[PDB]
């Protein structure tokens, strides 16, 4: 606002209003799984076992 | 044939041969057990991936 009367008497008058908002959200799942089966015989027992 | 194999067949035979045919049926089902139904005459040794 600016206001000057007779040309002697000035007046000013300044606002200002800065609101700055800042949100994040940072969510992550990582999910693994490893899984080994191995198999190197079959050990079966003789016919002819006492 | 191996020593369990022809032991296993005269066993079945002298059994037979006391003209039971229950204790012969029972050994022939056990040979059948033991000794599978069929014999493997060829094997392609290899190998596989996926």
């Amino acid at each position: 606002t600016e206001l000057a009367l007779f040309s002697r008497v000035n007046g000013k008058f300044s606002t200002e209003f800065q609101r700055m908002k800042t949100l994040q959200v940072k969510d992550q799942a990582v999910t693994t799984r490893v899984q080994v089966r191995n198999r190197i015989y079959t050990v079966k027992t003789t016919p002819t076992s006492e | 044939l191996s020593l369990g194999f022809t032991k296993a067949l005269m066993d079945i035979c002298d059994q037979l041969e006391k003209n039971q045919t229950k204790m012969a049926t029972y050994l022939a089902e056990l040979l059948i057990l033991n000794y599978g139904t069929h014999v493997i005459t060829s094997v392609d040794a290899g190998a596989a991936l996926v």
